[PDB]
């Protein structure tokens, strides 16, 4: 629901306006959504935890790099929303924000289940 | 008493007393009071001389009804009914044929029992007060007199009564029941009209000293009194004074009009600043609950209680730390209250008898938070007019704020659809008529695209916060009180839940007026990090008090858990205005009537179906990078609904003004898009009254940038 | 016993017996107009802190004999006289019945309302922007052969025989309508002054500009928050004795009467009777046959 | 997306939606000496180039604007010309002939018929007696006991214009002393007789005058089509219509019409009463004089009427952390150096007029009072606009409120319309009128507004009237479910109602009902104090649809039924052993129709209540006197006294009281007339 609506409205800034880095951006949060949907289809796997230790061999740098990508997102949306005087960003921007917060902490629990 | 006199009187009795009145030369439309009395006095005059006879022989009879047998005399002489000079005739007539003494003044009956003149009076004061004016005035003369009352008394010339006792008691009855008559009718202020013997006089309003005085210095100049003023104003004719005024008139005296054009209006400026701050008695969408599912026993119960199993529901608590200072109060109080809250609750676990209402220990902390470190003296004047520093409550002026991005933000979310009920509504009986079951659709439509409203439960969570707080006022005067925020709803699968929003302490609530202010400290749960959007939380102290641990797909995942704490202030008026926060489902409910109703008298049909029940209809309610956003029916009830409760929550004087005046801009845009030609004679003038209420609220500013989309978008 | 002691207590002061002695009954609607205010604090409020409290209900004596103390489930009831409304609910529930056989000629009127709601029929709801105009429609159709005074004179011989006024008591011949009203109303316990108000409703014309858009039978007035809107018509058919006054009290013909025992004093025979709402009048009864008629007739011989 | 809900006029035109531009339902939560200091000095800036005058009896500094210079700017101005005003008000008689003299006639019998309780129908009224605010009714005796105590006793007849004539005598005498044993003198009684407390309210000595010249400005106005104050409601809603229809049947169609949706803020700032005498001098000519010298009183007083300030400033010291409230009537010798910049300004501009703790306001007029009489006014200048008057090519027409104005002109060209607007503005401002060319706007007839009556092609729409309260009255349950339907259905007939609004309003009222009274329905989960004997008494009904909602009953109000009574709509449904329970006479507990049942219960100057314990006792002797008014010559003792022997001789021969009881009832009658010989 709540990427839903975020890219819902990254959308509206990107064609409003000329594709400054946003369209980058929201394929960045497609991608971030999607691979926290894998994430989701592999907990529901819990129940066979076997084939879940193959899956975290990979997760071990699956997890590592994909952090890289979260963090310096977090720090380039944070950098956005310093800058960024119309309301419309604003608002959107610090959805985003508060978002990539949420599922950096999911994604960092699912990693101590996984060690 | 015109119209009275015209329904006591037969037809006769009221043409003779008109035509005395004409040959006196008198007007009954001014001298309604004289009317009446003649008439009173020609019906006496004519009862006296009714069904009375002179036997044939030394006699007289009282035979009633028609006697055609004749041969007998009336008894009586008609002299009251009759012209002057015709009255004066007969009266001579008949004293010569009985040879008796002409009197002075003109009588009113002959007798023919006794060669004597009677006058009849009646009198609306008392008797004998009438009969001696009379006497005085009538003497000299064989007159005989006869006095009627209307509250029956009655007297003549030496208690000589000359007519049998049924007729008199019928004249006293008829007097008695005219006089109740007009009683009944607020008529008998015709009492006193009476009381000078002659009933002639009309009423007398003087202006005498003291009031001439004033009568003569309250009128136009060149004038020296109150009676050339109006002597001046009886004699006046239409000259043509406005004409030549007119024409001395400066050219510069005009109403000029200037055309409104599609490129004329400009935005509205808003003011420069600081960005503005929250400033309601509860967060919106910041709000985190502790729910519990209570298990049906519907009733409300003890909210104290219902708090302490929320809270209990969770665990989490961690070391209170102040994560965004207040900068304005000591913040390690604002911490110390809240440890004082958790350990009271704790306490309540213990002393067996458990309480229904909590009250808090008066300390330091809690005193300091709750203003009871003493305010401000009530000296006199008379004693401290040497304090240098002694200057006016305000002598301020209200600082400017800019308009911040999250009040926008409040305002998206207050417009969505949430998991539960949040309102409950009674039946009413089933539908007969047609227009009942157009309202039934309306209302039924409405109320289920608003029920599962975020703006509903703003309205519940003030309806029950504000009357918590009343209760605690009323009951509680002079104690700190712990008031849980409290709200109930119902989940999809039809469940009662009890939730819990923080804790409000009371102060001292000796409320004598409805406008004194009791105060109170809010603590408030939240998942919102106060150092995202830390200008919004100006009069907050937000503390981080533990850690919220929410299901996901992926796992449970934990997060902050803050408390935002504030003091604050509030009176009955104000309790009373949150209490009925349920007015705005009838306003929303009534906006959205008026829209069909509008569009169904045009077209000449009901409008309802197209309204609801036709998807492809969308209505522009939002506004994006792309430009306008199109919503459906059901977005637009919500969208209202939220407008009005943010109204409600956001009421000041700045928003009053701000609509009555963007209300004119609105009609006049709205005249110039109907090709109507507007015109206007001050617009900035008009723009100075809307941008003078722009200074530092959130709502008015927000509704300022509404108002400056939708000029840009209107005339485009 | 009581009230005239009230009476004695209030002459004893020097103010009341001012006022009781210089007023007269003519200035009473005058007098009963000096009050004072300021007392709807938020009444709701009041009312709801009144129902949360028990016992918030005012009751006669006689509720500690006729409803028990105590509930079935052991709630109290009543206590010293101060009653819960759980008492009119059990009032309700199990207390005395009587036979409700008066009420729909007292309240007649209504009953006539609900009545030509239940037969009434709906046509089709028409949306326009018809006209309403300003009209003087009667919106309580009082009896057609009573007059407005005749009304009220109906509705004080039939609920306050006692003080009717001379306008009553001097009149010779009584209508029909105050005949049978007295014999439907002879064992009515509802209350003499709802009694009088229902009658006034029932007998009164009353009248009123309203703007309406369609008739004016005082059957389509009552219903017109049904039958028009802003924009809509909705076609809606609805269902369907003798005496002479003498002047003041005479002590000489003993005490005074009350108005019911004129009815049994004799032919000719003079008494004095307390009529209205005060003075003392001596009074006999017609000796002889007096009416109405043509008296311009009568006059015109002189 | 970022919601935006003024976008809706995108689509909506404004009238259809324009109900979404107002913020509140009911009175907001919030409302000063400051604002009465601005009043007065706007009022007198206004006018400053008239002359000055200081009063031979009370020494107050006056402004007389009439017949003052033109003006030559377009600012507000009082200098209103008298010849003017009476050349509009001789025409506007001419249009209307008779309507002057037929409104004198009508309004002499409420003159002459008028009773002293008239006068407690009103708001708060200012007390001189206590220098505060009063209910009229309070005031009222108030000032009744205080005459009395002097040798002012007229008002002992129950007629207004006997308690008029006292208030006239009062002013003549040198001191008039107040007992709660207070001594005012000659001067201070007049200031205190003349003054407008605070929005604002004259004493109990101007309000029977102010009452008669309304009536009479009512008597002129219900014959004039202009006048749209006394009307409200869908005749209001005629108006509007009419006048449009007026000005648009054009015959060959090539006139314009434009429409001012005028505006006339605070234009009672400029409004002088010696403008009203005049005008009511013009109105009352060929009348007895006693009339018109009482219709000649209320501008009288209002020439020499005062403002009084309040209650004044507080201050603050945050050194020594102290505060202090400063009366308004010390406020002429405080030293300016406390006072705010603003504030300091105020009081030096005010000082000239300030005397006896009020200030002197001689100009203008204040908002309420002349209502009826500033209509008149306004429906002069409308009047003028015929083209018999409007000697060109242009004419004008429209409506005319205390509030608001509407007007129509109609010119065969733009030009034409322009000067029809110039000549209407100008001769408005010739009276006093002054039009808010700031609130004002112009567009072509089709679409205006008028006192919040929205026109649109045909269709208004009325948003002037708050929506009303839908909770509990705070009486018996029975009675609260009357007023609560009647209030609603009242609403849909006047206030135009929406049916669904109505019916949700009808659910909101029996939630809160329900809630009050914990009368919930017999089949619900609630559980209140109430709930059992409510639950058992729905167990043994076999006809749940008879109990009332008092009883936890089903709810069958809707819209075709609001105007039947509760018990009357379930009569035919109600068990009978309920029937009879309920509408028991001999129960222990006992503009709106309600039948009498068990749930008509009841809850829980040296004598204010001195008045309401005679009548009270009364009724017990009378108690008729309940339903008619009492009508009698006898004193009141005098008719108890005599009620009270005739009951006691009737009933000791019955049996019913004993002989000892008898005779102390007649030994107390004896002593109570004794007492009346005193």
């Amino acid at each position: 629901s709540s990427f839903q609506d975020i890219l819902m409205r990254m959308s509206k800034m990107q064609l409003g306006s000329s594709s400054e880095d946003l369209n980058g951006m929201i394929t960045q949060f497609e991608s971030l959504k999607l691979y926290r949907d894998s994430l989701g289809e592999a907990v529901m796997r819990m129940g066979d935890l076997h084939s879940l230790q193959n899956r975290n061999g990979k997760w071990r740098e699956q997890l590592s790099q994909k952090f890289e990508e979260i963090r310096w997102l977090i720090e380039e949306v944070r950098h956005r929303l310093k800058i960024t005087e119309n309301s419309f960003e604003q608002i959107t921007f610090m959805q985003a924000l508060q978002l990539l917060l949420e599922v950096e902490q999911e994604i960092r629990t699912f990693s101590f289940q996984l060690i | 008493m015109e119209d009275f006199v015209r329904q006591c009187f037969n037809p006769m009795i009221v043409e003779l007393a008109e035509k005395a009145m004409k040959e006196y030369g008198e007007d009954l439309k001014i001298e309604t009071n004289k009317f009446a009395a003649i008439c009173t006095h020609l019906e006496v005059c004519f009862m006296y001389s009714d069904f009375h006879f002179i036997n044939e022989r030394g006699e007289s009879i009282i035979v009633e009804s028609g006697d055609p047998n004749a041969l007998l005399k009336h008894r009586f002489e008609i002299i009251e009914g009759r012209d002057r000079t015709m009255a004066w005739t007969v009266v001579n007539s008949i004293c010569n044929t009985t040879g008796a003494e002409k009197p002075k003044f003109l009588p009113d009956l002959y007798d023919y029992k006794e060669n004597r003149f009677i006058e009849i009076g009646v009198t609306r004061r008392e008797v004998h007060i009438y009969y001696l004016e009379k006497a005085n005035k009538i003497k000299s003369e064989k007159t005989h007199i006869h006095i009627f009352s209307f509250t029956g008394e009655e007297m003549a010339t030496k208690a000589d009564y000359t007519l049998d006792e049924e007729s008199r008691a019928r004249i006293k009855t008829r007097l008695f029941t005219i006089r109740q008559e007009m009683a009944s009718r607020g008529l008998w202020d015709s009492f006193r009209q009476s009381e000078r013997g002659e009933e002639t006089i009309e009423e007398r309003f003087e202006i005498t000293g003291t009031m001439r005085r004033l009568a003569d210095q309250s009128l136009p100049p060149n004038f020296s009194s109150l009676e050339n003023f109006r002597a001046y104003v009886d004699g006046f004719e239409p000259n043509g004074y406005i004409e030549g005024k007119l024409s001395q008139m400066s050219k510069e005296v005009n109403a000029r009009i200037e055309p409104f054009l599609k490129t004329t209006p400009r935005p509205l400026r808003l003011p420069d600043g600081p960005p503005c701050s929250q400033r309601s008695k509860f967060l919106l969408m910041d709000a985190l609950k502790l729910s519990i599912e209570d298990p049906s026993h519907e009733g409300e119960g003890i909210p104290l209680y219902d708090a302490i199993k929320c809270m209990r529901t969770f665990f989490g608590w961690k070391e209170p730390n102040v994560v965004k200072p207040h900068e304005k109060g000591i913040n390690p109080n604002y911490l110390l209250a809240w440890k004082q809250v958790l350990a009271e609750l704790q306490d309540i676990e213990n002393e067996e008898k458990i309480p229904k209402t909590k009250n808090m220990k008066k300390t330091s902390q809690l005193k300091w938070a709750l203003g009871e470190n003493m305010a401000p003296e009530k000296v006199d004047f008379d004693d401290c007019k040497d304090v240098s520093d002694l200057k006016q409550y305000d002598s301020d002026e209200p600082e400017l704020r800019s308009l911040a991005s999250w009040i926008q933000s409040e305002f998206n979310k207050a417009c969505e659809l949430t998991d539960s009920s949040w309102i409950e509504l009674d039946e009413i009986g089933e539908d007969v008529a047609p227009i009942e079951h157009i309202a039934s659709m309306r209302r039924n439509y409405f109320t289920a695209e608003v029920s599962h409203c975020r703006a509903t439960e703003y309205i519940m969570k003030g309806v029950y916060i504000n009357t918590a707080l009343l209760n605690a006022s009323c009951a509680a005067m002079d104690d700190f009180q712990l008031i849980p925020m409290i709200s109930k709803c119902r989940t999809k699968e039809g469940r009662r839940k009890t939730n819990l929003y923080g804790f409000i302490i009371k102060g001292r609530s000796h409320l004598r007026n409805d406008t004194d202010v009791v105060n109170f400290v809010s603590m408030e749960f939240s998942l919102t990090d106060p150092r995202l959007e830390p200008h919004k939380w100006e009069k907050y102290c937000v503390l981080e008090i533990g850690d919220m641990l929410l299901r996901s797909a992926i796992g449970q995942v934990s997060r902050p858990m803050f408390l935002y704490v504030r003091t604050n202030g509030t009176s009955k008026i104000k309790m009373k205005w949150g209490m009925e926060m349920r007015r705005c489902l009838l306003q929303s409910l009534q906006q959205i009537e008026s829209m069909i109703e509008a569009e169904s008298s045009v077209k000449e049909k009901d409008m309802t179906k197209e309204f609801f029940e036709n998807k492809s209809e969308t209505w522009p309610i939002g506004e994006s990078p792309k430009g306008v956003e199109e919503g459906s029916i059901g977005k637009v009830c919500r969208t209202l609904l939220a407008k009005s409760v943010f109204n409600s929550l956001y009421a000041s004087p700045q928003l009053e003004g701000f609509s009555a005046e963007s209300r004119k801009l609105l009609l006049i845009v709205q005249a110039l898009r109907d090709n109507l030609e507007p015109g206007t004679f001050d617009l900035g003038g008009l723009y100075e009254a809307i941008e003078e209420c722009l200074i530092n609220d959130p709502w008015v500013l927000l509704n300022a940038s509404w108002f400056n989309s939708f000029l840009t978008h209107a005339l485009r | 016993m009581e009230r005239i002691k009230e009476l004695r207590d209030l002459m004893s002061q020097s103010r009341t017996r001012e006022i009781l002695t210089k007023t007269t009954v003519d200035h009473m609607a005058i007098i009963k107009k000096y009050t004072s205010g300021r007392q709807e604090k938020n009444p709701a409020l009041r009312m709801k802190w009144m129902m949360a409290m028990k016992y918030p209900i005012t009751a006669d004596k006689r509720i500690m004999e006729m409803i028990p103390e105590r509930n079935e489930q052991g709630q109290t009831l009543w206590s010293k006289v101060m009653v819960s409304p759980l008492a009119v609910t059990w009032w309700n529930r199990n207390g005395p019945t009587t036979s409700a056989v008066h009420y729909p000629k007292i309240y007649k009127t209504y009953f006539e309302k609900v009545e030509r709601l239940k037969h009434g029929t709906f046509g089709p709801v028409h949306f326009r922007n018809q006209v309403k105009i300003r009209r003087r429609v009667d919106i309580n159709p009082g009896h057609a052969d009573l007059s407005a005074k005749e009304a009220q004179d109906v509705i004080m011989e039939v609920v306050f025989p006692n003080e009717v006024g001379a306008r009553i008591l001097t009149s010779e011949s009584q209508l029909t309508i105050t005949k049978e009203k007295k014999e439907e109303l002879q064992d009515c316990k509802i209350s003499p002054l709802m009694v009088a108000y229902m009658l006034e409703r029932e007998l009164v014309r009353k009248t009123r500009f309203l703007p309406v858009a369609g008739g004016t039978s005082s059957v389509y007035i009552e219903v017109l928050h049904l039958t028009q809107g802003t924009c809509w018509e909705q076609m809606y058919t609805p269902g369907g004795r003798g005496f002479l006054i003498l002047g003041k009290e005479d002590r000489r013909y003993g005490p005074a009467l009350s108005i019911n025992e004129l009815s049994n004093l004799a032919k000719g025979e003079k008494a004095n009777v307390l009529i209205g709402q005060g003075d003392v009048v001596l009074v006999m009864k017609r000796k002889r046959d007096s009416s109405i008629l043509t008296d311009s007739q009568t006059a015109t011989k002189r | 997306m970022d919601v935006n809900p003024t976008l809706l006029f995108l689509k909506v035109p404004a009238q259809n939606a324009i109900s979404t531009t107002f913020p509140y339902t009911g009175d907001p939560p919030y409302s000063g000496t400051g604002y009465t200091m601005d009043t007065v000095n706007r009022t007198h800036q206004y006018s400053e180039k008239g002359r000055w005058t200081t009063n031979t009896e009370t020494g107050a500094p006056q402004l007389n604007p009439i017949d003052g210079p033109l003006p030559e700017d377009n600012e507000p101005s009082g200098y209103a010309q008298t010849d003017c005003v009476l050349e509009a008000m001789a025409f506007l008689e001419e249009s209307h002939p008779g309507i002057f003299e037929n409104s004198c006639l009508e309004t002499m019998e409420v003159v002459q018929q008028t009773r002293v309780d008239k006068l407690t129908q009103g708001r708060q009224t200012y007390d001189w007696t206590l220098n505060r605010n009063q209910p009229a009714a309070t005031a009222l005796a108030n000032t009744i006991e205080v005459f009395r105590s002097n040798g002012l006793t007229a008002n002992e007849s129950g007629r207004l214009i006997d308690f008029l004539k006292d208030v006239m005598e009062s002013m003549d005498k040198e001191e008039m002393e107040i007992t709660t044993k207070q001594r005012l003198n000659k001067r201070s009684y007049l200031i205190r007789a003349l003054t407008l407390n605070t929005i604002a309210t004259p004493g109990m000595q101007i309000r029977g005058f102010v009452y008669f010249v309304e009536t009479l400005a009512r008597s002129i106005c219900e014959k004039l089509e202009q006048s749209g104050l006394p009307v409200g409601g869908n005749e209001k809603k005629a108006k509007l219509a009419n006048v449009v229809r007026k000005m648009m049947t054009n015959s060959q169609d090539t006139e314009l019409s434009f429409t001012i949706t005028g505006d006339n803020t605070k234009w009672n700032e400029n409004q002088n009463p010696r403008m009203f005498l005049a005008m009511i001098t013009y109105i009352t000519r060929n009348q007895p004089e006693w009339f018109r010298n009482v219709l000649s009183i209320a501008p009288i007083m209002f020439s020499n009427k005062m403002a009084r300030l309040g209650k004044g400033y507080m201050f603050e010291s945050k050194s020594m952390k102290l505060r202090t409230q400063i009366p308004a009537e010390m406020l002429a010798s405080i030293d300016l150096k406390y006072f705010n910049d603003s504030t300091r300004k105020k009081i030096e501009k005010i000082r000239p007029l300030l005397i006896d703790g009020t200030a002197s306001l001689s100009p203008g007029m204040m908002m309420g009072m002349f209502n009826m009489l500033s209509t008149v006014l306004g429906v002069s200048i409308l009047n003028l606009g015929q083209k018999r008057y409007t000697k060109t090519t242009y004419w004008w027409d429209g409506l005319q409120s205390s509030d608001d104005f509407a007007l129509i002109v109609n010119a065969p060209n733009h030009e034409g319309i322009q000067a029809g607007v110039d000549r209407f503005y100008r001769t408005c401002k010739l009276l006093g009128i002054n039009m808010s060319k700031k609130k004002s706007y112009i567009n072509r007839t089709g679409t205006f507004e008028f006192t919040s009556f929205f026109y649109r092609y045909g269709f208004v729409a009325n948003f002037s009237m708050e929506l009303p309260s839908f909770g509990v009255s705070g009486i018996n349950e029975s009675a609260d479910m009357s007023i609560g339907v009647t209030v609603i259905k009242n609403n849909m007939i006047n206030n135009d109602l929406g049916p669904a609004t109505a019916q949700m309003a009808l659910q909101l009222f029996i939630k809160d009902y329900r809630y009050t009274y914990r009368c919930h329905r017999g089949d619900t989960q609630i559980q209140t104090r109430r709930s059992f004997e409510i639950k058992k008494l729905w167990e043994q009904t076999r006809s749940k649809a008879g109990l009332l909602v008092s009883d936890g009953g089903p709810n069958l109000y809707n819209i075709r039924n609001l105007h039947i009574p509760e018990v009357c709509l379930k009569w035919e449904l109600m068990d009978e052993d309920y029937q009879g329970r309920l509408c028991n006479p001999l129960n222990p507990f006992v503009e709106y129709d309600a039948v009498a049942t068990t749930h008509s219960w009841i809850p829980k100057l040296e004598d204010e209540q001195m008045y309401q314990k005679c009548c009270n006792l009364f009724e017990k002797f009378f108690p008729s006197s309940s339903y008619r008014r009492p009508v009698g010559i006898s004193s009141m003792v005098e008719a108890m006294v005599s009620r009270a022997r005739i009951d006691a001789r009737i009933d000791f021969e019955s049996g019913r009281i004993k002989k000892e009881e008898f005779a102390e009832i007649m030994k107390i009658c004896s002593t109570i007339e004794e007492l009346r010989r005193q």
